[PDB]
């Protein structure tokens, strides 16, 4: 019984994101460049719903580009939003919320009940 | 949906904490108010149709070439959906005057907007003309607080339009 | 979030329809009652801690056993949670109270509740019993304040109550 | 992901067999192909705009209800969110038609998007009748060119339909 | 420092968007509020030393053993911090009635409360019994919203020191 | 952040004293002056859209350079940017105007700014000018509206001025 | 900027890796495009001009009222930047042409392209008809695969604009 | 797995974006090439068996010391995995060759190539003489471009190994 | 990042206008180029590893002290390090190589690197013979290939040095 490598992966619809690709901010970036971050950001870091035009935070992205917050920083203005807020945790228990935070802000899932804690 | 109350509750509750004192001066501010909110709604909920018609009309006039054929302004169907939509506006506002808060306006219209219109090629420029002669209209069965309420809400509108 | 006056205009929303005098009417008197809402909220705040530890002392009076080693009070690291849940529940009340509806309540706090203290081993029941405790003591102070203009707060308190109840049904 | 090419390698892998020749003919053959194959995207992706535009007119003439209070598709937050997903699955689309393959369709686009749809209420029913709008409007273009040397496309052609299908299939 | 108007500007602030109607509200709500508070402190700060003297003295009466050599309670220095920690608290509270919200007693008071008090082993109840005093005899001198007022941040206080 | 009562709390605090009876005055006063306040911000925010329309007009008018390919304001990516900038300013200027005090505008906007433009090669002045621009079209609104009860409103007019140019000041 | 070339090196550099034959393939692909890239570049460079007439002017047949007083397109002041803006759009096609990529125009008209157009009552409908006018004047001049791209590039604008 | 094709679609689809004419000009480049690597692929393909004999066998000329009792080239066993692994890296190379881009080399061979070799104490070097022993016949059997390609692939591998 | 094409637009785009027809002539034939400079690119990715494990033993040979205790290319980590960066440097060397620009080479990689060394205590000098020793290898695949098409590479291979010396004396 013969697998093509990858086959496991293609079940469990895991193929796009098992490996998955990393974007970094490189320095003296394009104008192009930083688009990208920004909409991978808001990908991640947001659930993968979507934002509308209204949604954007016009501030937080200005600062990114000429690097006065490095893309850190830029997650945690992220993360610390109406719009962040307003999905996930306003509507949330904070075991659904605790449980969304890890993901977003790291790929993995809880490991354990004590972290929940 | 954003009131003057759910904030300070969000508020209250992102720090973890019981609502104190600084937040019920914020919410007494919105109960005192309603009164002429809930008034300004009272008046623009008898008046609708009338107002409708009015800016509907004002719009034609401002912009004549739409209700040539083979534009958009022409043909009934069109012209429901004009009436049909400025309702809608007035609708939602006087909720936001009941609800004491941006809110409803914000989700039902204002969100999303400009893609709708752009992917439809409808010109902000037309609803703001209804929305203004609007606000003229309500500037003579309004005065005082209640007047100021309602402007406040029909200009965020304009704002977010334009 | 939510809270009386949103809810009323969802509810229209769908209807596709301006809100109707008669409900309106509701929203009216609502307001006119405000002064005594908010005293009742302030009531709570006030009291909080209060309110909270005689609930626990009452609460352990009953269930020796939870305080005891293989209870669930037991050691200081759980009863140090025991008095954080009550709090909290206690806080989103409160909250409930002010909005004049349940929603933030259920959202935030009760909707899954149950489900995690079963995980851990929690009594529900017990769990369930604190809150009544609770309640009857909030209501204590609701309903006795000083300084206060007199006249009658009931509407509210019941509807407080409602509340806490709410939170043991769906606990337990 | 996967494409013509690399499937047929992955398909002769578990064989464990160099290529057929027979095999590489089909390769050999598709590649002729490509300039026509070529055109059919750049044509879709000329006219994308149009397309969507095009199909949402027709879809709400249709389906009056969507855009009701009450409907899928209003207020305005709802009705943007919908067109995306048509752009979207246009996106997906094309890309399949470049690729020569349906996957990249199925997993990124395809996949987990019923059970999305559920969740949220959308009618299942309606987003397929959209695609096939869609799928109309897009051959249209694909077909009908102008300034590309004359001669057959139908085989592309089919080969869209299908994509365009098995998106309606599985979203329904 | 937490008052309703700074509140709302920085919710404004973060959100990046204009002050409308819905914070205007809320502030409206503190300024209305102002006249009762001010009031209030007016009432504080004259009776000031007369509510402090009293204060440290319950204190005694509620823990006469403080009073004993070798105790807390003893020689003169530590009367006067005694006297000086419970004349801060009042001033803070006079400060948050004006400022309109709690801000200013979180800042000085409340935060860092606990460990402070643990390395001096200050034991809380004292300021309580302290607070609670004072309370009582506020309970005279005012009335009404003024009065409501004056409560709710003496309370505020005891429930953190609690 | 600070505002002027805060502000005037954190002054007595260094010297540790009660606040003196004259500065309750000045606090007791500004309550009074409120109303017409809360409605000058109120006359900017519901303009806000108009005025930068209007400032942006004027500037580019002026200093048609700015729009010219090799000037700053050019290509869209560019105008874009300058637009939502001015919009800031205006923002906080706001803010600052409701607070009653200087500080939130300086310390969130303009510390920083100046250098900020200059590395960029912006050129400051016109920065300055817009502001200016601004400041003259927003007095325009605060201080002619309609169905507002009739008096005088110089005192916040001034202030307002006040705040605009420390913004142009800092910037240029 | 956005090119073929930039593109593959980006793509190697973000995985650390060389540029493998991979890469090379999709870097010969544009250069074999070029020529025909160049040819069609050269043409519109020539026309440039008399392409911008007839579009300007195709823009106030279709949108006559334009041209009426108290309008955008009355008066020589708006006239002259009507044409500047086509020009622009046209230089950039060709430099786009050139680098063999979207990249040109995306950076200088199409981000920022909505806003702007907001903010100044441009309505990108008006620019869409200059474009198409244009295309259909260029699908005389060019022919195959010159035409070809042209197409292309201009279209990119299209899709942008609505 | 990466080609040409997919590679472009990724990106496009990363930024969210339809295919424009960038990337279709990348397709091209892979397809143009194809007719080359096509012929280059049957070419080893036929020839396959003969090149993995001379392959093993050179090995053990280059490292005499294998084949003695006790060496890992010792004992048929290990004979049949030397061939069978030979035979697998060409069998990859022509897919590559065939799929345009190094995708399959990368995902059957390189990944994990290094830990397999160490765990199993492969030395790379008997490998590498391998190919270059192919690499010296291939350039007997092919010729210009197609030539050209099936080193690219080859070498690939030569520099992963090392 | 940028490219000769790139670069010569937007030095266009500040004049204003239209490439210039001289300008375009020097597009032309760098397409013209192109087989030759690609095969370049190849034959450097092609030999990189060798390349650079050739350049090492030499640099390592001359300067004994590196790989004594106390130098900088001890201990083993260290070693690995300095393996690294050769290879780097070279990578993008190649990458600008493709481009037909320096540009990507000096940005990403060039920029700080001699302060960085120079904090570390890593001797500049070494680094750049390293580099130069790493010319001399490359420039030997480029330009003795087999089984290319025969003619002159002169005008690649001496652009390709300068790239290689631009690396070198930004880090000496
Ligand atoms: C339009 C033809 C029909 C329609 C669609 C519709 N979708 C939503 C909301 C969502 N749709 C998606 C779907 C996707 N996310 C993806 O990445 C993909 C492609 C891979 C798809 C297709 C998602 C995730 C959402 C949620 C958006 C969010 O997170 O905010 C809605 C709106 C529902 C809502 O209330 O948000 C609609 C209307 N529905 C119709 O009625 C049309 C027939
Ligand atoms: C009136 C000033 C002009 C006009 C308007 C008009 N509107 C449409 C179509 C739509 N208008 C809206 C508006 C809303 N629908 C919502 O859900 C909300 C939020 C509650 C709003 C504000 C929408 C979304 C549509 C699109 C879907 C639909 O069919 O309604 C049209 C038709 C456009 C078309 O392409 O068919 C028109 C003409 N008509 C006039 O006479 C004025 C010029
Ligand atoms: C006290 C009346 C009873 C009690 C409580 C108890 N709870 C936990 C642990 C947790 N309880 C919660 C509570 C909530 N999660 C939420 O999201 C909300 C609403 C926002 C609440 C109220 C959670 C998150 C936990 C898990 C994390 C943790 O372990 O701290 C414990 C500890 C369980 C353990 O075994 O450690 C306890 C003891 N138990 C009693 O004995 C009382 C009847
Ligand atoms: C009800 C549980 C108990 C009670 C309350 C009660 N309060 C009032 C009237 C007022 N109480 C307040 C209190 C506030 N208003 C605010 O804005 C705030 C937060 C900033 C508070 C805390 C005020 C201002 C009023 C109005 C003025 C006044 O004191 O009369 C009443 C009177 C009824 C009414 O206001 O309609 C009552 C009954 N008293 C009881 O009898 C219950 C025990
Ligand atoms: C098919 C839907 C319609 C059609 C297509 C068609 N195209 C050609 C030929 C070519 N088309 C292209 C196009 C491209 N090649 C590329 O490299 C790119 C990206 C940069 C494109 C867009 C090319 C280069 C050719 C070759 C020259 C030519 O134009 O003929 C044909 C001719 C047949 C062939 O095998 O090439 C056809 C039929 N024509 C129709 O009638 C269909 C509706
Ligand atoms: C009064 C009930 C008792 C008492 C008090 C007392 N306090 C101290 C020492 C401190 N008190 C404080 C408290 C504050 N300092 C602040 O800055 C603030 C916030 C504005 C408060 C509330 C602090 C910080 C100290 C530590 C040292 C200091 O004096 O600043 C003492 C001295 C205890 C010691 O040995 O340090 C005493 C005794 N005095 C009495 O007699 C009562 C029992
Ligand atoms: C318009 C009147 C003039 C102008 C403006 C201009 N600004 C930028 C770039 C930036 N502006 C800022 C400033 C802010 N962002 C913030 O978050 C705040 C509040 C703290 C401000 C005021 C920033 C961050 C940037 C850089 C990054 C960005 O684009 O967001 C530009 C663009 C310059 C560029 O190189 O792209 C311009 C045009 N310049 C003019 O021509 C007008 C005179
Ligand atoms: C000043 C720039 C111009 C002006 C102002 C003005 N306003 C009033 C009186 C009031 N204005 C308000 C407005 C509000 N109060 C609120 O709570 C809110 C937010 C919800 C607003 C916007 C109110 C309620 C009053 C009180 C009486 C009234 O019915 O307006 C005055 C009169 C003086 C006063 O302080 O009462 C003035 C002068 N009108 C002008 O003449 C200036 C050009
Ligand atoms: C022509 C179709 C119509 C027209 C045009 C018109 N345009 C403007 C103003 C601007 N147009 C642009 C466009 C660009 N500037 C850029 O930098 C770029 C990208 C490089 C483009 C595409 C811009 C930015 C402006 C604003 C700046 C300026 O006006 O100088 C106007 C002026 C409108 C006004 O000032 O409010 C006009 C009238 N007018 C016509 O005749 C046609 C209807
Ligand atoms: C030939 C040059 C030398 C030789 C080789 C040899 N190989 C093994 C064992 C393995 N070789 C590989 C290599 C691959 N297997 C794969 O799946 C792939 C990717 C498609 C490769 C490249 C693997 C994985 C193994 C380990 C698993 C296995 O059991 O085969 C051996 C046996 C090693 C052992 O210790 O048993 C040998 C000897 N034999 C010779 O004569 C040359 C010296
Ligand atoms: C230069 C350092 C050496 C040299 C180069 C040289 N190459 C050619 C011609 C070609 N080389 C290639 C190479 C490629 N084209 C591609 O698409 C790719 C990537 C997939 C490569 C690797 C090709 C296709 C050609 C054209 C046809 C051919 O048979 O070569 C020449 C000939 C001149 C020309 O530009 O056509 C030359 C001179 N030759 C040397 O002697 C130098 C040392």
């Amino acid at each position: 019984e013969a697998t093509p490598d990858a086959a496991a992966q293609t079940k469990l619809g895991i193929t796009a994101v098992a490996p998955d690709q990393a974007v970094e901010l490189r320095p003296n970036f394009g104008e192009a460049e930083v688009q990208a971050v920004i909409r991978a950001a808001y990908k991640q870091i947001f659930g993968n719903t979507y934002i509308l035009e209204a949604d954007r935070v016009v501030i937080a992205e200005s600062l990114l580009r000429n690097g006065s917050i490095s893309v850190r920083e830029f997650v945690r203005l992220l993360a610390k939003s109406d719009l962040y807020r307003d999905r996930f945790f306003r509507t949330a228990s904070n075991n659904r919320f605790i449980e969304l935070n890890f993901k977003h802000f790291l790929g993995r899932a809880p490991y354990s009940q004590a972290e929940i804690g | 949906m954003k009131t003057v109350i759910t904030e300070v509750i969000a508020s209250a509750d992102s720090q973890g904490r019981f609502l104190n004192n600084t937040e019920l001066q914020a919410a007494n501010g919105r109960f005192q108010r309603a009164t002429a909110s809930m008034e300004a709604a009272r008046a623009l909920t008898s008046n609708a149709d009338s107002l409708v018609k009015g800016a509907v009309q004002e719009v034609y006039n401002k912009f004549p070439y739409l209700t040539q054929p083979g534009q958009m302004g022409y043909g009934d169907t069109n012209q429901a959906k004009c009436a049909r939509d400025i309702s809608h506006y007035l609708r939602f506002i006087t909720y936001s005057l009941v609800a004491g808060g941006t809110g409803p306006l914000d989700d039902y219209i204002v969100a999303g907007l400009r893609e709708v219109n752009r992917t439809f090629n409808l010109s902000p420029s037309w609803y703001i003309e209804a929305l203004k002669h609007i606000k003229g209209k309500v500037g003579s069965q309004l005065s005082g607080q209640p007047l100021t309420e309602a402007n406040a809400y029909i200009d965020y509108c304009i704002n977010a339009l334009s | 979030m939510q809270d009386a006056f949103t809810k009323a205009i969802v509810a229209a929303d769908l209807r596709g329809s301006f809100l109707s005098e008669q409900e309106l009417n509701q929203l009216t008197n609502l307001v006119k009652e405000s002064n005594k809402r908010l005293d009742a909220v302030n009531a709570i705040t006030g009291n909080a801690a209060e309110i909270i530890s005689d609930a626990a002392h009452k609460l352990f009076a009953e269930q020796t056993d939870l305080i005891r080693p293989g209870g669930n009070a037991y050691p200081n690291r759980r009863m140090a949670a025991c008095l954080r849940d009550m709090e909290i529940i206690l806080r989103y009340v409160s909250y409930a109270l002010l909005a004049g509806d349940a929603s933030v309540l259920e959202d935030r706090c009760l909707n899954g509740l149950k489900e995690t203290y079963v995980a851990l081993g929690t009594p529900t029941r017990s769990v369930a019993r604190a809150v009544q405790l609770m309640k009857e003591t909030a209501i204590g102070y609701v309903n006795s304040p000083s300084g206060v203009t007199r006249g009658d707060c009931s509407a509210l308190v019941n509807e407080a109550a409602t509340y806490f109840d709410k939170a043991a049904a769906s606990i337990a």
